[PDB]
């Protein structure tokens, strides 16, 4: 069983523009490497970029520019000369949906493990006093005193003091400590479990055949 | 015998038709 | 003049499809069993239900159409005694003129338009007769003090 | 010079070759051995080229035997309305009867002058040349089943192994120059890592499907007439393993004889025997066994 | 043609069926499935959908027929205007146009001129008694 | 034999069939077909009747042409005619009489300003 | 014996020329 | 005997040609 | 015999046919 | 008699001359 390839595709459609292999400007370029079409394909230029872009891949684009043409370059070098499966150009839009699934881990990928934190931290705080005491206290006294002097009349004296005194005291004491707190931590632990790049080995291929499982002839 | 008179019988009878009505 | 090579430009383009239209059996192959898919009865019905509801439409809105066109019969009937009226103002127009007035009425002209012109001239021959009269008074008694 | 071939899928256009040429070579052998079945104690006494006769029934023309110099010569013949004269188309050339024919059926036993009209089939209902392009189909996709089983039922002894010279060596000294004790390294060499691609879903498929061919073959066969019958009373295998249903073979057997029953009316005008028997000999030993005369020996040795 | 039929003899041709006896085991219908039921069904159901678009026709036909017979009618109408007026002059009611004619207008337009040459001379009369006086009054 | 479908084309005709099965739009399709049959038939009720109307008044017409001309309206149009562009000339002419009737009123009043020298003492 | 079939085919002769002429 | 039968079938046959050409 | 009679009466016949 | 076989062929050749 045999149907429309995928070389003879973009190959038609890029003599479609212009292009040619044997005569093109007026020497005979059968020979010359970077005129036919194989090494355009597999260099993978911007022309052939896009006329996939606009042919095969009508209405997309991945996140990134740059593993975005990884994309499409591992798509259509694999599929060469491979088969179609729906029978018509701009009618494998099977292509378009097994497209639009987010398993885009073509670039960047780290997983080893790489645990990033973050750990935001607020705090408010206010505080108040109010401290008030009050002293009261009085004393008293006596001061029963007496001198016998005697020359060789006599002379004698004999003295008091009462002296109280009375006290107080009193006083308040307001505080306000207002406060606040602030911290922001991070860690960013990664791991290197062994084992990782054994589940890492297919990350790419499960995707890869799944345009041979939905989007291409699996028969000779 | 009897066998000699229808000999002789159908001999009449293929002379009458034969000659009488028609010649077929 | 050798123009119109547009009968012309066509021939290597018509030429080419006589080449590869009948000379493809050593060329292609006859393989791998193309599903071909043609409209069942849906779309049969498909073809027959925009058909009917486009003059089901169509005679359903027949009623104000012939509601118009009976109802300009009536204005037809409501126009008619004006139409005869001013059909019966046409013909009189021709019919009273041999009755009055290649007669008549070119004695009314006469009578009365150059009998009252007459009289119309013997007025202003009167009136300057009292123009005179008033001032033949005026200008001889009244000068002697100016 | 033009070449460039397809592939070594060729063989799936060579099987359907052979089914293609099996279908169209089955229907056009049945039909050119069809007209003769009968023949009908072969020339005792008449003039008549019986296979020539019998290729001309089967495309079911009516025949007309007469008599020509009272000596049977075929002419061909295209409620009851007699046919009496010469009016149908004659084959033979001067030697017309230029007289009074007649059908013999009915006018009376055995009486009237012979030109009788001869049926294949009593009643005519549909034509046996359809039946044979109904079946050969059906039989020619079994053939093709078949064709396809035996092509596929071919078997390799596989090797594995990490290839550049280590088991080759191997088989060439120690398999095919057939030699016991091999010696081997301890790296697992061949611990199941020769591997049997076998077929054995496939070879006990192979003799139902010749079954099936078989008795498609004889479910053809007895439609037909064409029939084992005889020697399968005196072999007593008479039911159900030949499965056949002997009351339909011995059926469909007998309307092709009553069809040329005609042969025995015009068999009571002339004073001889013509009865149509079915053919189903074949000589040498059945002749032997039959007669065991000496004169019989001196004819064959 | 107008033939209002009538309304019952038309609403069960489209619940009415023959059902003929087609047989099952035959290539009319191979596989039976219940498809070509519905293409007979629906294309004999658009019978009656062709029948009253015919009767539109119908109308409009006669409608056509109905004016145009009415603007002939017409044409044909100043033929009878005509001679109608003959007879309009030939008889005696002559006697309304020439009477209403001559005698209502002719007076009035003598009376008209009359009362105002009258009026005019009164005019003229009292214009002449304002001069006559005014020019004595110094002396 | 050899169900084959040799057409293989295109089509402009549309669809949503507002209904559950093909089954129960053959049934919506029934009903539609039976109530614009009714609306043929009062078309009918309404039709018939409108040429009983009518007919009659183009079959009675020339009696009703003569019947309603000699209608006495009739005296208003004659005093239309004579009223028309007929009369004109004499009611262009009694109107340039009643112009040159002022005009002598104003030429009176014209020599009337020869008098007022010295009215005054 | 031999008269017996050859008056039995003339019989035959006279009635198959009989109906191509008869009332019957 | 049967050559007897054969000569009475054919001067049979030929009276009925005679017949066949003169019309009695 | 009787047969050749009959044979006899049909050669006149012929005979007198002739 | 085979003279009046003999004489029957001669009658059925004259015949067929005429």
């Amino acid at each position: 069983r045999y149907t429309m390839t995928l070389y003879d595709f973009i190959k038609s459609e890029l003599i479609k523009k212009g292009f040619n292999e044997f005569v093109n400007d007026n020497k005979l370029t059968f020979y010359d490497d970077e005129f036919q079409f194989m090494q355009k394909m597999l260099k993978f230029d911007k022309d052939v970029l896009a006329i996939v872009n606009e042919k095969v891949f009508k209405g997309f684009s991945l996140k990134d520019e740059l593993s975005d043409l990884l994309f499409k370059k591992s798509f259509t070098i694999h599929f060469l000369d491979r088969e179609i499966n729906r029978q018509t150009v701009e009618a494998f839009g099977m292509q378009v949906i097994t497209v639009c699934i987010t398993h885009e881990d073509y670039l960047n990928v780290v997983y080893s493990s790489s645990e990033v934190e973050k750990y935001l931290q607020s705090q408010g705080f206010t505080e108040h006093n109010e401290d008030t005491t009050s002293n009261t206290d009085e004393t008293s006294n006596q001061n029963a005193t007496s001198l016998d002097n005697s020359t060789g009349n006599n002379t004698i004296d004999n003295g008091k003091t009462v002296n109280k005194s009375s006290n107080e005291s009193n006083q308040n004491a307001k505080r306000n400590q207002n406060q606040k707190g602030n911290a922001k931590g991070t860690q960013f632990t990664k791991q290197y479990l062994i084992d990782n790049i054994d589940k890492a080995y297919d990350l790419r291929k499960k995707i890869l055949n799944e345009f041979d499982k939905k989007c291409f002839l699996q028969i000779w | 015998v009897v066998l000699e008179q229808r000999i002789a019988s159908l001999e009449q009878q293929v002379t009458t038709f034969l000659s009488s009505q028609m010649q077929q | 003049e050798n123009d119109f090579k547009y009968f012309d430009d066509i021939r290597p383009f018509l030429d080419e499809i006589y080449k590869t239209r009948e000379r493809y059996t050593p060329f292609y192959d006859d393989r791998a069993d193309y599903n071909t898919n043609s409209k069942s009865y849906y779309d049969y019905i498909s073809r027959l239900s925009k058909l009917i509801e486009v003059l089901a439409r169509r005679i359903w809105d027949y009623d104000n159409e012939l509601k118009k066109r009976f109802k300009n019969w009536d204005d037809l009937m409501k126009a008619f005694p004006e139409q005869a009226k001013d059909l019966f103002r046409g013909w009189l127009n021709d019919g009273t003129i041999d009755s009055i007035i290649h007669d008549e009425f070119k004695k009314y002209s006469a009578g009365l338009t150059s009998a009252f012109a007459l009289f119309k001239v013997t007025e202003m021959k009167q009136m300057n007769d009292f123009k005179s009269e008033v001032k033949d008074l005026i200008k001889d008694i009244d000068r002697f003090v100016n | 010079r033009g070449l460039n071939v397809e592939l070594s899928k060729e063989i799936s256009k060579r099987v359907v070759e052979h089914r293609n040429r099996f279908k169209r070579l089955m229907f056009n052998r049945y039909l050119e051995f069809l007209p003769l079945l009968i023949n009908y104690t072969n020339r005792d006494t008449v003039g008549i080229d019986f296979i020539q006769l019998e290729s001309a029934l089967r495309q079911n023309i009516n025949v007309v035997v007469g008599e020509a110099r009272n000596k049977q010569i075929m002419i061909l013949g295209y409620q009851k309305r007699l046919t009496k004269e010469d009016i149908y188309f004659i084959v033979p050339d001067y030697l017309i009867p230029d007289d009074c024919l007649q059908i013999h059926k009915l006018y009376d036993n055995c009486m009237s002058g012979n030109f009788v009209v001869m049926q294949n089939k009593p009643i005519q209902y549909n034509s046996d040349i359809e039946i044979i392009e109904h079946y050969t189909d059906e039989l020619a996709e079994v053939a093709l089943s078949r064709f396809s089983l035996i092509m596929q039922a071919k078997f390799s002894k596989i090797f594995k192994s990490e290839i550049n010279d280590e088991s080759i060596n191997q088989l060439v000294s120690e398999i095919y120059n057939g030699a016991p004790f091999v010696k081997m390294s301890p790296m697992f060499n061949a611990d199941d890592d020769i591997i049997d691609l076998t077929s054995n879903s496939v070879i006990p498929a192979l003799t139902e499907m010749k079954r099936e061919y078989q008795n498609k073959i004889s479910e053809l066969s007895n439609y037909l007439g064409i029939n084992s019958l005889a020697v399968d009373k005196e072999s007593g295998v008479s039911d159900e393993e030949a499965k056949s249903n002997r009351g339909f073979t011995t059926s469909n057997s007998n309307i092709y004889l009553k069809g040329r029953e005609p042969i025995t009316f015009l068999s009571k005008r002339y004073g001889l025997d013509i009865k149509p028997y079915y053919d189903d000999e074949t000589t040498s030993k059945i002749s032997m066994v039959d007669t065991l005369k000496d004169e019989s020996s001196d004819i064959n040795g």
